[PDB]
RNA sequence: AAAGUUAUCCAAACUCGGUCGUUUAGAGGAAGUAAAAGUCGUAACAAGGUCUCCGUAGGUGAACCUGCGGAGGGAUCAUUU
RNA sequence: GGUAAUUCCAGCUCCAAUAGCGUAUAUUAAAGUUGUUGAGGUUAAAAAGCUCGUAGUUGAACCUUGGGCCUAGCCCGCCGGUACUGGCUGGGCUGGGCCUUUCCUUCUGGAGAACCGCAUGCCGGUGUGUCGGGGAACCAGGACUUUUACUCUGAACAAAUUAGAUCGCUUAAAGAAGGCCUAUGCUUGAAUACAUUAGCAUGGAAUAAUAGAAUAGGACGUGUGGUUCUAUUUUGUUGGUUUCUAGGACCGCCGUAAUGAUUAAUAGGGACAGUCGGGGGCGUCAGUAUUCAAUUGUCAGAGGUGAAAUUCUUGGAUUUAUUGAAGACUAACAACUGCGAAAGCAUUCGCCAAGGAUGUUUUCAUUAAUCAGGAACGAAAGUUAGGGGAUCGAAGACGAUCAGAUACCGUCGUAGUCUUAACCAUAAACUAUGCCGAUUAGGGAUCGGACGGCGUUUAUUUUUGACCCGUUCGGCACCUUACGAUAAAUCAAAAUGUUUGGGCUCCUGGGGGAGUAUGGUCGCAAGGCUGAAACUUAAAGAAAUUG
RNA sequence: GUAUUGGCCAGCCGUGGUGACAACGGGUAACGGAGGGUUAGGGCUCGACCCCGGAGAAGGAGCCUGAGAAACGGCUACUACA
RNA sequence: GCGGGUAAACGGCGGGAGUAACUAUGACUCUCUUAAGGUAGCCAAAUGCCUCGUCAUCUAAUUAGUGACGCGCAUGAAUGG
RNA sequence: AUAAGGGAAGUCGGCAAAAUAGAUCCGUAACUUCGGGAAAAGGAUUGGCUCUAAGGGUUGGGCACGUUGCGGCGUGCGGUUAACAACCAACUUAGAACUGGUACGGACAGGGGGAAUCUGACUGUCUAAUUAAAACAUAGCAUU
């Protein structure tokens, strides 16, 4: 069954964007992708995206412009400190100039990098270059 | 797919967008409701009332038209079973199907069916004890469940 | 591929983990010990014992030689086992009743080279040293 | 106030029986591996000269043979009013 | 290495380390050959025969976002002047206040400023302050607040050790020493971070769980009745009693309020309608064929083989026609077609219960996915008791071939082959490919249901039934192609994996010994399940190329 | 009864306690910890032994003195050596 | 009399020569012979004359007892093993 | 009937005799047709006197009136005595103290056991007056 609408959101996209496409198709619409999609777009890394709104879930038509490498999903959502962050910057990035590893804390989601200047450490839930 | 089986079939039935009654349905939700309750006291399950109604005359979804569900005026008028009705059901096939095995010894598929239907009702009567609808004690008894129906 | 993934299911990858590691030789060779039980030498490096006769033992089908191999008997559990003399011309200086110091080849419980069923090696006779003693660094005590 | 003395308790030690663990002798019977210029046949690899293999049952010096139901890892991806 | 030894025994020369080098055993890297990060399971070792189901693991979406503002602190960039300062609506960056239907619980006591003003000092306010209209902020104490997981910052915690700052024991391994003009003197160091599991406090409130109002047994009121319990000090002292009063528990009446229930998942369960199939059980009907038997006509051969014989025959073989009995089985139709969890299912009709798919503005509302042990089913052969016993045919007896033939070929033939009541649980039980969920390319066929359309055919004829064209759902399959994958054969999955993480269960690590020895357990037995060691070996094995 | 709590012991009355979330038992060539060896990271292995804690003086038990001992460079008894 | 069937009907179910890189044996082969030449099992057994057979165990010493070996004068399958 | 020391050395052969024996409480192997073997094997207690504890039966339960001569009734209507009071009656079980020339199922009554082989499945029957067995019969199986 669905264990996770963010995984398929991504593998899509990821498949689409290899595939040259210029428009996606996710079903299931949650707090978490549409929170994600607007750190996707602070990049550059997409364009709009519009979410038609039926009674039932709601779902996501995202636009690719290309100039996206890849986007993946950690499964099991490990607990991190913040003196080993920089260990998964060097296991999953191709380099420390761009890239960027996405966490969740209390003070709402987001990148790495931002994470660091504000000192706080989480879950992982994915990364992107 | 489903719970015993490999099949995916996707027959169903699809909720128009809209919530709002058409303009030619006028007719109010106090009337109808009373309508509701002496089928229900004829002898309807809740089940087919809905579908009585929608062939019969005008009013196609119940809860769009008086803004209650069907079982929770059954409930609030005081004629809601004492026993859901998919697990009545359920339990008059199962009762049934087994009449027909002690006559045919050798109906050799039916006792492969017997377990099938018999760990639907289990889970289905967990799933009730664990949300309060039945008494946690209440157990299904398969000598004397033949009377539960009728 | 196929494992348990979840946030809490450390339990079944450890349990799982120690019968899958018995699948290993070098694993079963120390956790049974058999070294300790069955192989000739107590988990040591060197054993002593005495020379009872020497044998000359003939080498597989490709080679053709006399590998002159030696029977010594065992202080430790009075077994008998077959040993190797290496170099050359050691049997002469070697009586019978010698008191020998043995070792191994190194193979680690299988045959070596060309010799059948033999696995140590003698590195002193009446404790002086073969080696020195061939190369006449020493004379061997009556 | 000393030797001695009556009755409990803490109890070493010995004898007999039961049980668990390790090592070891044994007429005879029945296997495995290696080394052979041994004897008897030729089962398999080609349609190996009876297509091969699997489960089961019986039989014969030996490889093996035969009955029933399967598989192609086959020697056929294929035959029309 | 078997007579010219680059590999043995020697002499020359050369190589590697150097006061050191070789050998044996143990352990780590090498080993992504143990693999959470990070390893194979179509053919090289390996997906349980199949389904149900308990522990265990994993579980659809939804509840305060944003805007308008203003300013503080803190960096960094730049520009120049000059050790070095200003500036730039500079970039931010961390906030801290606001109003937007939201902003922030609460009591007492201490303390105590600000703002305005005063007397005196002075030249409209202040230091006076031993100001009063005061009441920012703080402190010490009372009353309430869903609970866990999670993260930040603190406290507490061993000397030694590790990392690591300082000092020329002549450097170094060490050590905590020392340094300064010249001194009858002065001065310093002997630091710091980590450990990391559990326990104690603080801020944040996303992610992952939990509780609350539905038979209202729900929230509020200084509204008003009660009926119960307690008791500060005030009436001289003590005792006793009462009133008012203060507080606590419980139950009524009235009023106040927007009075309390999230969607209905191309998640799941159930209902309804017309259908569909060689799905199952019981009974019944039909079909030729085989064997045997009876009647009828003729006369010398009949069977089978590369070729003969065993066998039957004027005691009429074989063959021809008619009739009767018995058991087993359903040809052709029959297919790259159907159904079932698999094993499997094909003559007609009647009865009984069950199932898939389609259609649906019916119904409940997370009810779900995979499963250690556990349980149901499970071809053929085999076992225990009855019935039946046509045909073939394990065992067995003969005839040939052959040097031999306990076989292949031919004539007989017991168990068995069928059925009733009970066991056995293994198969190349094969798609050699586990189950659930998402995405990825073109094409044309085909089975079931529904929808649209131009026509033909045809009937007590229209709509229906038969044929044709296009779309869609769910299946058994097929052709081309590679952007992809593999060692290759080949694959729309064997893809979305070195750019490696969707969830769940099982199994293998060089070849033999060996699915063996032993123990346990199930079975009447045959046997099933679990399952080693000693010893031995440098190769076995997979896909493809040339012969 | 003990320096004191306590099924530590003596009487009466109930029938309980642990476990597949691995109890109970068998092996350990097992004193525990601070720590040693080996490294991209994750790990594997060793730790009798200079620092801390526990136990023992051939194998069992019993006890005096003393605040403190079930002591062995204190005593009594048995077993084996002498 | 001639021709078939029938053994859980009465009963039966053999000799001689050669042969494997020591020695021993004989898997193997020729030969006479008829209704068939003792299969599965078992044994100095209540069934074996030669016999107090040979090996092991029990005893200081055992023609006795037990476990094995089998060309068995003259074991053996409903005369049932 | 009894015998010191030895304990089958006697004899064809443990023939005859001796040893164990009741009850209560512990403990119990190989094998197996799962019913047995089993009283397996092998251990402890047993008197007198004085006490304690447990195991039962029967009869009684408030007001409010009306007949009959303090009583039997007729009724209507409440509470379950946080189970009390009196009387009656035999034995069976468990526990404690003291006591003795350490004895106590004090007479009577009262199983020796274990490891194996041959043979018949078992219970049963027969040669009255020398043979009770491996003989006969039996259920089961097969044939006419
Ligand atoms: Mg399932
Ligand atoms: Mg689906
Ligand atoms: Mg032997
Ligand atoms: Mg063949
Ligand atoms: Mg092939
Ligand atoms: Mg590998
Ligand atoms: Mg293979
Ligand atoms: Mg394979
Ligand atoms: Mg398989
Ligand atoms: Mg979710
Ligand atoms: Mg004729
Ligand atoms: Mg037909
Ligand atoms: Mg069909
Ligand atoms: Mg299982
Ligand atoms: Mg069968
Ligand atoms: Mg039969
Ligand atoms: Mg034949
Ligand atoms: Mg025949
Ligand atoms: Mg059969
Ligand atoms: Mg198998
Ligand atoms: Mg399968
Ligand atoms: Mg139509
Ligand atoms: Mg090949
Ligand atoms: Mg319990
Ligand atoms: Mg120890
Ligand atoms: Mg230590
Ligand atoms: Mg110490
Ligand atoms: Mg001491
Ligand atoms: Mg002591
Ligand atoms: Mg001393
Ligand atoms: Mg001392
Ligand atoms: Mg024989
Ligand atoms: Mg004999
Ligand atoms: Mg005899
Ligand atoms: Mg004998
Ligand atoms: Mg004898
Ligand atoms: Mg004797
Ligand atoms: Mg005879
Ligand atoms: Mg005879
Ligand atoms: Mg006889
Ligand atoms: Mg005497
Ligand atoms: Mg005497
Ligand atoms: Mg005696
Ligand atoms: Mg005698
Ligand atoms: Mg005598
Ligand atoms: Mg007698
Ligand atoms: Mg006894
Ligand atoms: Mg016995
Ligand atoms: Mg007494
Ligand atoms: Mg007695
Ligand atoms: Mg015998
Ligand atoms: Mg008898
Ligand atoms: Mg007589
Ligand atoms: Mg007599």
């Amino acid at each position: 069954v669905r264990t996770s609408v963010l995984h398929d959101a991504l593998n899509s996209i990821n498949n689409a964007e290899k595939m040259g496409k210029r428009q996606v198709m996710i079903r299931p619409s949650s707090k978490v992708i549409v929170k994600f999609l607007q750190v996707m777009q602070r990049h550059g890394y997409i364009g709009e995206f519009e979410e038609v709104d039926n009674h039932r879930s709601g779902k996501i038509v995202v636009q690719l412009n290309g100039r996206l490498n890849k986007c993946g999903v950690i499964s099991p959502r490990y607990n991190v400190r913040l003196a080993e962050l920089e260990k998964w910057v060097t296991k999953l990035l191709p380099a420390r100039q761009f890239g960027y590893v996405i966490l969740t804390t209390s003070a709402g989601i987001m990148d790495h990098e931002e994470a660091r200047r504000k000192h706080v450490a989480g879950k992982i839930i994915g990364f992107f270059y | 797919g489903r719970l015993h089986s490999k099949g995916k079939g996707i027959s169903a039935s699809a909720i128009p967008y809209s919530r709002n009654p058409p303009a030619w349905l006028k007719t109010t939700p106090e009337q109808v409701v009373e309508q509701i309750c002496k089928l229900a006291r004829k002898g309807a399950t809740p089940s087919q009332i809905g579908v009585i109604l929608r062939d019969s005359h005008g009013i196609a979804q119940v809860k769009v038209v008086t803004g209650n569900k069907i079982l929770r005026i059954l409930k609030s008028n005081g004629l809601a079973p004492d026993i859901p009705e998919d697990l009545y059901f359920l339990i008059k096939k199962a009762v049934a199907v087994r009449k027909h095995l002690e006559r045919n010894r050798k109906d050799k598929d039916s006792k492969f069916r017997l377990i099938l239907i018999e760990s639907r009702i289990h889970r289905l009567a967990r799933y009730y004890k664990t949300v309060g609808v039945l008494p946690p004690t209440w157990k299904y008894e398969s000598s004397t469940a033949s009377t539960l129906v009728a | 591929g196929g494992k348990p993934r979840g946030l809490n299911a450390a339990r079944k990858l450890r349990n799982n983990r120690r019968e899958q590691r018995w699948a290993d030789l070098q694993y079963k060779k120390r956790a049974l010990g058999t070294a300790y039980k069955s192989s000739p030498f107590g988990g040591s490096s060197h054993a002593k014992g005495i020379v009872l006769e020497k044998v000359g033992v003939e080498a597989k089908q490709p080679n053709s030689a006399i590998r002159k191999c030696v029977r010594v008997q065992l202080i430790k559990n009075g077994k008998k086992v077959t040993a190797f003399v290496p170099n050359d011309g050691c049997l002469n200086f070697v009586d019978e009743n010698d008191e020998v110091l043995l070792a191994g080849f190194g193979r680690k419980g299988k045959a070596k080279g060309d010799i059948p069923g033999v696995r140590f090696k003698v590195v002193k006779v009446s404790g002086v040293g073969l080696l020195a003693l061939w190369k006449e660094k020493k004379e061997k005590p009556r």
